[PDB]
């Protein structure tokens, strides 16, 4: 059957034009590519995009078009900004009547590169949290390129692994992405250690903030 | 034009079963080439089934066939995907779609129904576990302050972030309440509050664990 | 929009064979050369009046026109005739229907899920009392619809045509397809189409007609006696040929203008 795959992102700076690509085993069986595109914006549902690698759905602002043939398919993105910032999945639609399959996606974004000066914030456990279960120290990183971050740690001059780590999709008013981690230790360790720190390690950037228990 | 509508959002255990309905509106269901598709959350899509217009066959993707099933009702105009015996990768969005639509007059294009995000976990909902974000002392009277709430060992699904009633609308940093090693959720999310109120005033966080019955709103303060 | 009706809408007045004879009759006919109103599928089936009766036609090949609707108010508060002509058959129903915004019928989707009309789509009916039921451009499909003493009648004639634009000049006659003693009061009507065509209408009037039945029992020429002073002469002489002469048809009599009523003022 017409199995298919694609590159991760294809991103560019604001006002750019860029080309999504999809590659696979064969055409949509029974003729020229029935492959169709679906555009999912950060945190939101997919729109139908170009279908049969040529047909244009309603509401497309002309800034999108189809390309390529055979075991491959492509879609153009133009003038790219917020909401053009989306994941363009390829998928196969052979005759509408032979079994369908879906791509790895290609998430374009307004390119936040070269990579910014990080914004840092840090919170120790509170005075009752130091009595409750298995408390945590938590750190924000704001305005840095997604997935290039490591919101990482050092407990009292010793390197330590994060308890859990997170990311949040781009603020469409600013194009900024952000990340946070929560470090885990026992309440006796949070009382005993008093200089634990968000020693972060991103691509080409590292910064550190230190704190004591409930440090008002 | 036709509209496709998902069954909200959902949670079922691993080894348990889920049925997702899709309502269709404006016009009736049988006229539509109903199809269903997985998404690993914020990642690539994958097929699982759909009505071909050849034979009307509700065919399935081999990777899920038999374990996934489809059915229909005209009385409400609902399609259904039913996936039995849930597994690690089934924390997916399930999308309803169809290459058809119609308006009494005949049509053929592929709109999508937003799809139900689902969680699958071994975890269960728990009582109080809400704390304020105690500052680092450079936040206290800094260039900007920052403040909020922390959460641990809880699994309600929904939660409210803003860290006061109506007073805050900028410098916000929400995160998707990430799973602990136990499969309970944890949350920290961060607001750069005014530098005057931190150390001198208290706010509130609406961290209500809805299905636990323990609907708590808790004070936001340095201590 | 309008066009000339020419000769159209002549029908067999009674179920008697006659031949080689110029039979004269008083009945509801579409007057000769009268204007028909003309209509189109481009966004046109409002409630017309029915008057004494309707001649109808369509030039077709698509077969998107598939029925007619009649009554006083057409809204379940009276019984309403529905005629359908679907696939191969005239089909007739007289229920207390409650029709949608348009007589748009509903239509046949892809067969893989079964394909049928949905009875319009919005509501279409709100009571039964179905007192009767029955079952039987390249073409012009003439019809006549009249009700007298509760006998509603349908007549028709199907023919190939070449004139895409108008009702064709020439002649043809309509035999009854149906007679229905159903007793419903009709003063307004509509036509059904499927939803994805053009039709014509004109109103019958009480007219004397002189009808030439040919050697094969078939009406093949007609005079509308009231059309003009010549047609009054053809009917006066019971003849399609009038020789060079002078013939008394009638008596011109100044119509009464108003009713002047007086009594003793007491
Ligand atoms: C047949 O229908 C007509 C109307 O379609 C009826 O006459 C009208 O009756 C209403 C009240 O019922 C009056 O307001 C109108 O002024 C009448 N119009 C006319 C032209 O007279 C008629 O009475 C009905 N007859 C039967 C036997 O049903
Ligand atoms: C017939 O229609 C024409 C326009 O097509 C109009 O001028 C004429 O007055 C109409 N006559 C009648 C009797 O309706
Ligand atoms: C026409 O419609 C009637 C119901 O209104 C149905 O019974 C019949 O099968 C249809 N076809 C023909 C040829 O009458
Ligand atoms: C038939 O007619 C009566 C009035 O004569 C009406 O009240 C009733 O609802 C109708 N019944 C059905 C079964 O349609
Ligand atoms: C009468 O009908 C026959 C066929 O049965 C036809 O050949 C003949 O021409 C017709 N004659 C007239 C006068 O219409």
């Amino acid at each position: 059957q017409s199995a298919l795959t694609q590159p991760p992102s294809a991103s560019g700076s604001p006002g750019q034009s860029v080309t999504i690509s999809c590659t696979g085993t064969s055409s949509d069986v029974g003729g020229y590519n029935y492959v169709s595109w679906y555009q999912q914006h950060p945190g939101k549902a997919p729109k139908l995009m170009i279908y049969e690698v040529s047909k244009r759905p309603s509401g497309v602002p002309d800034r999108f078009s189809g390309s390529k043939s055979g075991n491959t398919a492509s879609l153009t993105v133009s003038g790219l900004q917020a909401e053009d910032e989306a994941d363009y999945y390829c998928s196969s639609y052979a005759g509408s009547n032979n079994p369908y399959v879906f791509g790895t996606g290609t998430k374009v974004t307004v390119l936040g590169q070269p990579k910014a000066n990080p914004t840092v914030t840090l919170f120790p456990p509170s005075s009752e949290e130091l009595q409750a279960n298995k408390a945590t120290l938590v750190c924000l990183i704001s305005d840095f390129y997604p997935g290039a971050v490591t919101v990482a740690w050092k407990a009292d001059s010793s390197p330590v692994k994060a308890g859990v780590e997170t990311t949040t999709p781009s603020k469409q008013s600013n194009n900024k992405y952000a990340a946070s981690s929560y470090l885990s230790l026992t309440p006796e360790q949070w009382k005993s250690h008093r200089s634990y720190s968000c020693q972060v390690t991103h691509e080409g950037s590292t910064v550190e903030k230190t704190v004591a228990p409930t440090e008002c | 034009q036709v509209q496709l509508v998902q069954s909200g959002a959902e949670v079922k255990k691993p080894g348990a079963s889920v049925k997702v309905s899709c309502k269709v509106s404006g016009y009736t269901l049988p006229e539509l080439s109903m199809h269903w598709v997985r998404q690993a959350p914020g990642k690539g899509l994958e097929w699982m089934g759909g009505f071909h217009p050849e034979d009307g066959e509700t065919i399935y993707a081999q990777k899920f066939q038999g374990r996934v099933t489809m059915t229909e009702d005209t009385s409400t105009d609902t399609a259904y995907m039913e996936l039995s015996s849930l597994r690690s990768e089934d924390t997916a969005v399930y999308y309803c779609a169809t290459g058809s639509p119609f308006g009494v007059v005949t049509d053929w294009f592929d709109p999508w129904g937003r799809g139900t995000l689902v969680t699958v976990s071994s975890a269960s909902t728990k009582g109080p576990s809400v704390f304020p974000l105690a500052p680092s002392s450079k936040s206290t009277s800094g260039g900007t302050a920052a403040l909020g709430c922390l959460v641990k060992d809880y699994f309600p699904e929904p939660v409210t972030v803003s860290w006061n009633s109506g007073a805050l609308t900028s410098g916000v940093h929400t995160f998707p309440a990430v799973l602990q090693s136990s499969g309970l959720y944890s949350l920290s999310s961060v607001v750069t509050v005014p530098s005057s109120s931190l150390g001198t005033q208290t706010y509130i966080c609406n961290v209500n664990h809805k299905p636990s019955n323990t609907k708590v709103d808790k004070k936001v303060e340095p201590k | 929009a309008y066009t000339n009706s020419f000769t159209r809408g002549v029908y067999y007045p009674d179920k008697v064979f006659r031949s080689s004879v110029l039979h004269s009759t008083q009945d509801l006919f579409l007057p000769f050369f009268s204007n028909v109103t003309w209509f189109h599928a481009i966004h046109d089936n409002p409630v017309l009046p029915f008057n004494d009766g309707v001649y109808f036609a369509s030039t077709e090949k698509s077969n998107i026109i598939r029925g007619w609707i009649f009554g006083t108010t057409l809204d379940s508060k009276t019984q309403s005739l529905l005629i359908v002509n679907n696939a191969t058959n005239v089909v007739i129903k007289v229920c207390e229907f409650q029709f949608c915004n348009d007589p748009f019928l509903g239509v046949y989707y892809h067969k893989n899920n079964k394909s049928w009309m949905e009875s319009e789509f919005r509501v279409y009916s709100s009571a039964n009392n179905c007192t009767f039921e029955y079952v039987s451009f390249k073409n012009l499909r003439e019809f006549v619809f009249k009700n007298i003493d509760g006998y509603f009648k349908i007549y028709s004639k199907h023919t190939p045509i070449n004139l895409v634009r108008d009702l064709p000049q020439g002649f043809s006659a309509l035999e009854p397809l149906v007679d229905l003693p159903i007793g419903i009061n009709i003063t307004r009507f509509q036509t059904l189409l499927a939803l994805h065509a053009a039709y014509y209408v004109g109103y019958l009037q009480p007219r004397t007609f002189l009808l030439k039945y040919n050697e094969n029992g078939t009406i093949t020429d007609a005079v509308d006696c009231a059309l003009d002073p010549l047609s009054e002469t053809k009917c006066t002489l019971k003849s399609f040929t009038v020789e060079k002469g002078i013939y008394q048809t009638s008596n011109f009599r100044v119509q009464p203008t108003e009713s002047i009523v007086r009594f003793p003022n007491i």
